[PDB]
């Protein structure tokens, strides 16, 4: 299957702060790719799919961006609900990998 | 309102079999795919497998082997079995509703714990 890589693995922020996320395939995905985030003791929540689209109910502060093998995921002033993990996936051809994710803590 | 939960055997010995159940509710399993995924303790997302609305199973290359996904429609549940377990088979697993290139609804997941 391809792989994804994910940077940095964590990182510290302050709220208000942006962030961008990125996630790397090992391979051409075209696009197929959704991010979702993670908190504590809860199951993934979807953020972004098909690279740019925002879920029902996301707030506006999350964007995705890429194509090809080069995907990000950017936090415009990030609300204390926002930490917690993130983790892209593709859904090309016949495997649905997830990128190791990457974890955003409070400052 | 979907509705997926998992139910499986926490503590299990290394060499058993696991059985895992995903139990749907709102949604018919003729018209999504139902994907596998499991979380070691700290650790990522791994992707197990899926089998579609018709049937059809996809599985993750390495570990193929020791796996098998069925459903039953009747029942709407979907099941996950492994084979002879390793300690590193320790992981919260869960199952996932797919519509359109994203995985929408979610179980709790279900914390399998491989001990002998």
């Amino acid at each position: 299957d391809i792989v994804l890589t994910q940077s940095p693995a964590s990182l510290s922020a302050s709220v208000g702060e942006t962030v961008t996320i990125t996630c790397r395939a090992s391979g051409n995905i075209h696009n197929y790719l959704a991010w979702y985030q993670q908190k504590q003791g809860k199951s993934p929540q979807l953020l972004v799919y098909y690279t740019t689209t925002l879920a029902d109910g996301v707030p506006s502060r999350f964007s995705g961006s890429g194509s090809g093998t080069q995907y990000s995921l950017k936090i415009n002033s990030l609300q204390p609900d926002d930490f917690g993990s993130y983790y892209c996936q593709h859904f090309w051809s016949t495997s649905r990998t997830f990128g190791g994710g990457t974890k955003l803590e409070i400052k | 309102q979907v509705q997926l939960q998992e139910s499986g055997p926490g503590l299990v010995a290394p060499s058993q079999s696991l059985s895992i159940t995903c139990t749907v509710s709102g949604f018919s399993l003729t018209g999504y795919g139902v994907n596998w995924v499991r979380q070691p303790p700290g650790k990522g997302l791994e992707w197990l497998g899926m089998i579609w609305g018709d049937g059809n199973t996809d599985y993750n290359s390495a570990l193929k082997s020791r796996l098998s996904i069925s459903k039953d429609n009747s029942k709407s549940q979907v099941f996950l079995k492994m084979n002879s377990l390793h300690t590193d088979d320790t992981a919260r697993y869960y199952c996932a509703r797919e519509r359109d290139y994203r995985l929408d609804y979610w179980g709790q997941g279900t914390t399998v714990t491989v001990s002998s």
